[PDB]
C-alpha cells in the first residue's frame, strides 16, 4: 500500500530534447549478435509452432 | 587381378576422402559456432 501511494507527486513536466536523446541512445550501438544463440531460439520457435499446430489440428 | 589391384589402391583414397569430409564437417560447425 505504501508503494501504491508513494507514487503521489504529479506527472513531471517534459522537454522534447531529453526524450529524443534517450531514444537516440537506443539508436545504432553495435551489430553484436550470436548466430548460434539466435539459431537455437529460431529452432525453438519452430518446435513450438509445430507442436501447437499439431495439437489443435489433431491430424 | 591386376585391374582389381588398381581398384583396391583407389578404394583407400576413399578413406582419405572420408577423413577430409569429417574435417570439413567439424569446420562447418566451427563457422556456425563462431557467428
Amino acid at each position: 500500500e505504501l508503494l501504491c501511494i508513494m507514487r503521489l507527486w504529479g506527472h513531471p513536466m517534459l522537454t522534447a530534447s531529453q526524450a529524443a536523446g534517450k531514444v537516440r541512445e537506443s539508436m545504432c550501438a553495435g551489430k553484436v549478435l550470436d548466430f548460434p544463440t539466435i539459431m537455437k531460439t529460431l529452432a525453438f520457435f519452430h518446435t513450438i509452432l509445430i507442436n501447437g499446430y499439431r495439437r489443435k489440428h489433431h491430424g | 587381378e591386376t585391374k582389381v589391384d588398381r581398384i583396391l589402391s583407389s578404394q583407400s583414397l576413399i578413406q582419405t576422402i572420408k577423413n577430409d569430409i569429417v574435417g570439413l564437417k567439424a569446420g562447418m560447425a566451427t563457422l556456425e559456432g563462431m557467428i
